[PDB]
């Protein structure tokens, strides 16, 4: 959430660069700056990718277990 | 025609200042388009990979 808000505020400050002094050095920094921010917003959510991976194994196992018991109960009724 | 030239010789320096103005404003227009260009090169090349 911090990096989302930082991306938007640095876009507004880049608009302030384009309003006040377009020939400044800072815009090059600014056109680098939010790039670094965008990298981090990808780099955090890639860190959800192992977790998601591990978590899908967990729910698969739960569904696996449930289906076994369901067939057992189905068969026993028969 | 040389007389027309030496007549315009009083008006030479104002046209020099006008060339300075035009160069400066063209430079700032290239700054705007360069900012938009580098943002596009951020959004379509570096973040996709």
């Amino acid at each position: 959430r911090k990096l989302n808000m930082s991306i938007l505020i640095n876009f507004l400050d880049l608009l302030d660069i384009l309003i006040r002094s377009p020939g400044s050095i800072k815009r090059e920094e600014k056109l680098e700056d939010l790039k670094l921010l965008f990298v981090h917003v990808h780099h955090l959510i890639n860190e959800y990718r192992p977790h998601q991976a591990r978590e899908t194994l967990r729910v698969m196992m739960e569904v696996q277990k449930r289906q076994r018991l369901e067939t057992a109960e189905r068969f026993q009724k028969h | 025609r040389l007389l027309a030239l030496v007549k315009w010789a009083n008006n030479a320096g104002k046209v020099e200042k006008c060339a300075m103005i035009s160069s400066f404003l063209d430079q700032q227009a290239i700054l705007f388009v360069d900012t938009a260009d580098r943002l596009a090169s951020l959004a379509r090349d570096a973040l996709v990979h």
